[PDB]
C-alpha cells in the first residue's frame, strides 16, 4: 500500500522472473520464423523453376534477309527463323 | 492521493466545481472526459504557477497509466515543460519521457520536434541538422498526422534566423499552408506571417514570384489595409515591368533586407520582362530586336547579351541570339498563370482553331466520299 | 466514339503548394496488346470486314477521315 | 438446429483506451466475443459469426463465416485509436448480411456499444423504420460507460420491433468487477 | 545487483513503483502482442510450404 523498502524491493524481482521468461522463446520464434522463410523462399524458387520449358541450341549459317536466319541445330534440320525484338 | 487534490484546490477562479469534477472522474477511471479537463486546465490562459503540483499528479497518472494515447501525452506535457521555464532539465526530462514511450504510436516524432524547438535558442549547429533530418525521414508512410508537420514548420521557422535558409523555408511556407485548413488564431500573428512570406519568396535565388500564390486569399485580404506596398511590389513583379517609381518607393519603405539585394532584384526583374514581352505577342513575330528589350527593362545594349545568357543559363527559355540583324530568336518552354483577360482571346482563337479544321474535314468528306466505302 | 479504356493510379500528396490536401489520382495512360494465340484466335471470329493490311486507298483515307 | 447469420460488431473507438472495470475493457469485450461465438457454435454448428468494427470507418476484417479461427486470430491487436460512428454501422452490417451465399439463414446482428453515440433522433428512426421495412432483428448491448436509460437508444429498441417484434434486449451493464453474467443471463439464449 | 539495492534506499516515492512500473508494464503488453501475432504468422507459414 505506502512505500516501503521491503515490499517494492521484492515486488519487481517476482515479475523479472515473468518478464524474461516470455522474452526468452521470443527470439527463438523469430528464428523458427526466419529459418522458415529462408525454407518458404527456397520453395518459391522452385515453383518459378518448374515452369520452364527449355530451349534448342542451335548455330547461325548466315543470313537471308533483315529478318531471316538460317540456323541449324546440333543435329537437326535447317530453319529459316527470326529474332524477338531487341536482340 | 484525495487529500492531495483538496489542498490543490486552489489558484484556479470557480474552484469547487471543477475540482468536484476531477475528483469524481478521477474514480470513475475513465481516461478520457478526464484527459480534456487535464488539457481544458492547461489551456487556461492565466500564470499556471502549478508545475510542482501537476508534476505530481502527472507523476500519478503514469503510475498505473498504460492505457492512454502518448500522442496526447506528449502534447499535454510540452507545454507544461514550456511553463516550468528550465532549460537545464527540460532536456532530461523530455529525453526521459520521449523513451518511456517507444511503442507503436508515432508520438517520438513529436518529441524529436520537441527536442528542437526547445533547444533552438543557443548554441544551434551540433545536433539542429540532425534532428531536422531525423523528423523528415520519420514523416515516412502515413501523412495524416498533420501536427508533425505543422512542428516541423515550426521548427523550420527558428531554423530561418540563419545565414542560408531562403529557398527551403518559402517551400516550407507553402507546405505548411498546404496541409493546414482552418485559420484558428487572430490577425495580429497572420499578418507578420505573410509579411516574413512576402520576403522568403522575394530573397531567393530560383523563384521569381511563383504564381498562384496571389491568389491565396490569407495574404490580400488582411494586408490590402496595412502598409499597401508588399502586394504592390508584386504586383509589378507579375506584370513584370521594371516600374522604377514602384520598386523604389519599396526601397524607400523596406529598408533592412532590401539594400544588400537591391542589386539582385533589378537583376531579377530583368530575366523576368521577358517572359513577359514573349507573352505580350502571341508567337507572331516571335523575334525580338535589341531596341525593345533596352526600352522596357531599361538596360543598355552591352547588356542585352549577357541579360538572355543569364536567362537560357536558368531555363526559362530556349532560344537563340542572333547578331547579323541583332535579333533574338524566342521559343518560349516556361508557362505560368494568366487572366481571364487572356482567356476571352484564347477561347477566339479557339474558335477560329474549331471553324477552320471542321471546314477542311466538310471538304474532305464530300469529295471523297465515293471513296470511303 | 473512339474512347478506349482508362486507367489511374494511387498517389497521396497535399495537393499542390498551399491547397489542402486530398487524392488526385494521377492519369496513367494505357495501351492494348494480345499475344500470339489471343490474336490469331480474334480473326477467326470477326469474319464480317476483316480489314487487310496496307490500304488500296480507301482505307488510308478514311483513317484520316 | 436454427439456422442465422450471427453478425457480431466491436467497439474499437478511442473511448475504450480505458478500465473503469478491473480487468480492461478490451479484454472484457474480446471474452464477450467469446463467450457468444461459442453460443453459436454448440447450439448450431451450420451457423456464421464475422467480425465488423464501426470506428472511423467500417472496415471488414474477417468476412462472415462459419469458421472461428480467423476470428479469434484477429479478436487481438485490435488497436483502438478511432472516433466512433455509428450511423453507418447498422448500414454497412445489412449490407454484410445481403452479400450471403446462401438466403435460407435468419439475420441476427448483434452490436457492443463501449462508446457514447452522438447521433440526431431522425438518422435513428429513419434506419428504424427502414429496418422495420426488411424484418431485420439487430441486439444492442453496452459496454463500459453508459448513460443509464438514454433517449435514443431505448426509442431504437422501441421503433426496431414494435408491436409484438422479437424481443432485442437492451444490455446495461453497471461499471464494476462485473463479467458477462448480464449477458448470459437473457441474451444467450432469450435474445 | 548493486543497482538493483541503491535505487530502493536512496528514494522512496521516486521511481520505486514508477519505473517500475513502466518498462516492465510496457513490455509485457508488447510481449502478450507478439506471441500471439507471431504464432499466427508462423502457423500460416506452416500451411504455405506444405
Amino acid at each position: 500500500m505506502a512505500d516501503p523498502r521491503d515490499k517494492a524491493l521484492q515486488d519487481y524481482r517476482k515479475k523479472l522472473l515473468e518478464h524474461k521468461e516470455i522474452d526468452g522463446r521470443l527470439k527463438e520464434l523469430r528464428e523458427q520464423l526466419k529459418e522458415l522463410t529462408k525454407q518458404y523462399e527456397k520453395s518459391e524458387n522452385d515453383l518459378k523453376a518448374l515452369q520452364s520449358v527449355g530451349q534448342i541450341v542451335g548455330e547461325v549459317l548466315k543470313q537471308l534477309t533483315e529478318e531471316k536466319f538460317i540456323v541449324k541445330a546440333t543435329n537437326g534440320p535447317r530453319y529459316v527463323v527470326g529474332c524477338r525484338r531487341q536482340l | 492521493v484525495p487529500g492531495f487534490l483538496q489542498q490543490s484546490q486552489n489558484s484556479g477562479p470557480g474552484q469547487p466545481a471543477v475540482w468536484h469534477r476531477l475528483e469524481e472522474l478521477y474514480t470513475k477511471k475513465l481516461w478520457h472526459q478526464l484527459t480534456l479537463q487535464v488539457l481544458d486546465f492547461v489551456q487556461d490562459p492565466c500564470f499556471a504557477q502549478g508545475d510542482g503540483l501537476i508534476k505530481l499528479y502527472e507523476n500519478f497518472i503514469s503510475e498505473f497509466e498504460h492505457r492512454v494515447n502518448p500522442l496526447s501525452l506528449v502534447e499535454i506535457i510540452l507545454h507544461v515543460v514550456r511553463q516550468m521555464t528550465d532549460p537545464n532539465v527540460a532536456l532530461t526530462f523530455l529525453e526521459k519521457t520521449r523513451e518511456k514511450v517507444k511503442s507503436s504510436d508515432e508520438a517520438v516524432i513529436l518529441c524529436k520536434t520537441a527536442i528542437g524547438a526547445l533547444k533552438l535558442n543557443i548554441g544551434d549547429l551540433q545536433v539542429t541538422k540532425e534532428t531536422i533530418e531525423d523528423v523528415e525521414e520519420m514523416l515516412n508512410n502515413l501523412p495524416g498526422v498533420t501536427s508533425v508537420h505543422s512542428r516541423f514548420y515550426d521548427l523550420s521557422s527558428k531554423y530561418y534566423q540563419t545565414i542560408g535558409n531562403h529557398a527551403s523555408y518559402y517551400k516550407d511556407a507553402l507546405r505548411f499552408l498546404g496541409c493546414v485548413d482552418i485559420k484558428d488564431l487572430p490577425v495580429s500573428e497572420q499578418q507578420e506571417r505573410a509579411f516574413t512570406l512576402g520576403l522568403a519568396g522575394l530573397l531567393g535565388e530560383g523563384v521569381f514570384n511563383f504564381g498562384e500564390l496571389l491568389m491565396h486569399p490569407v495574404l490580400e485580404s488582411l494586408r490590402n489595409t496595412d502598409r499597401q506596398w508588399l502586394i504592390d511590389t508584386l504586383y509589378a513583379f507579375n506584370s513584370g515591368n521594371v516600374e522604377r517609381f514602384q520598386t523604389l518607393k519599396t526601397a524607400w519603405g523596406q529598408q533592412p533586407d532590401l539594400a544588400a539585394n537591391e542589386a539582385q532584384l533589378l537583376r531579377k526583374i530583368q530575366l523576368l520582362c521577358l517572359m513577359e514581352m514573349t507573352f505580350t505577342r502571341p508567337a507572331n513575330h516571335r523575334q525580338l530586336t535589341f531596341e525593345e528589350i533596352a526600352k522596357s527593362a531599361k538596360i543598355t545594349v552591352n547588356e542585352v547579351e549577357l541579360l538572355v545568357m543569364k536567362a537560357l543559363s536558368v531555363g526559362l527559355v530556349k532560344g537563340s541570339i542572333d547578331e547579323v540583324d541583332k535579333r533574338v530568336h524566342m521559343t518560349w518552354v516556361q508557362p505560368r498563370v494568366l487572366d481571364l483577360q487572356q482567356i476571352k482571346g484564347m477561347k477566339d482563337r479557339l474558335e477560329f482553331w474549331c471553324t477552320d479544321v471542321k471546314s477542311m474535314e466538310m471538304l474532305v468528306e464530300h469529295q471523297a466520299h465515293d471513296i470511303l466505302t | 466514339l473512339g474512347l478506349p479504356t482508362e486507367a489511374y493510379i494511387s498517389v497521396e500528396e497535399v495537393h499542390d503548394d498551399g491547397t489542402p490536401t486530398s487524392k488526385t489520382f494521377e492519369h496513367v495512360t494505357s495501351e492494348i496488346g494480345a499475344e500470339e494465340a489471343e490474336e490469331v484466335g480474334v480473326e477467326h471470329l470477326l469474319r464480317d470486314i476483316k480489314d487487310t493490311t496496307v490500304g488500296t486507298l480507301s482505307q488510308r483515307i478514311t483513317n484520316q477521315v | 438446429m436454427v439456422l442465422e447469420s450471427t453478425m457480431v460488431c466491436v467497439d474499437n473507438s478511442e473511448y475504450m483506451r480505458n478500465g473503469d472495470f478491473l480487468p480492461t475493457r478490451l479484454q472484457a469485450q474480446q471474452d464477450a466475443v467469446n463467450i457468444v461465438c461459442h453460443s453459436k457454435t454448440r447450439s448450431n454448428p451450420e451457423n456464421n459469426v464475422g467480425l465488423i468494427t464501426l470506428a472511423n470507418d467500417c472496415e471488414v476484417l474477417t468476412t462472415l463465416t462459419p469458421d472461428t479461427g480467423r476470428i479469434l486470430s484477429k479478436l487481438h491487436t485490435v488497436q483502438p485509436k478511432g472516433k466512433i460512428t455509428f450511423c453507418t454501422g447498422i448500414r454497412v452490417a445489412h449490407l454484410a448480411l445481403k452479400h450471403r451465399q446462401g438466403k435460407n439463414h435468419k439475420m441476427r446482428i448483434i452490436a457492443f456499444v463501449g462508446s457514447p453515440v452522438e447521433d440526431n433522433e431522425k438518422d435513428l428512426v429513419k434506419l428504424a423504420k427502414r429496418l422495420k421495412k426488411e424484418k431485420v432483428n439487430v441486439d444492442i448491448i453496452n459496454f463500459g460507460e453508459e448513460e443509464v436509460n438514454t433517449e435514443k437508444l431505448t426509442a431504437f429498441v422501441n421503433t426496431l420491433n414494435g408491436k409484438d417484434g422479437t424481443g432485442s434486449h437492451l444490455v446495461t451493464v453497471p461499471p464494476g468487477p462485473s463479467l458477462a453474467d448480464a449477458l448470459i443471463s437473457s441474451p444467450i439464449l432469450a435474445g | 545487483e548493486q543497482d538493483g539495492i541503491g535505487e530502493e534506499v536512496l528514494k522512496m516515492s521516486t521511481e520505486e513503483i514508477i519505473q517500475r512500473t513502466r518498462l516492465l508494464d510496457s513490455e509485457i503488453k508488447i510481449m502478450k502482442s507478439e506471441v500471439l501475432r507471431v504464432t499466427h504468422e508462423l502457423q500460416a507459414m506452416k500451411d504455405k510450404i506444405k
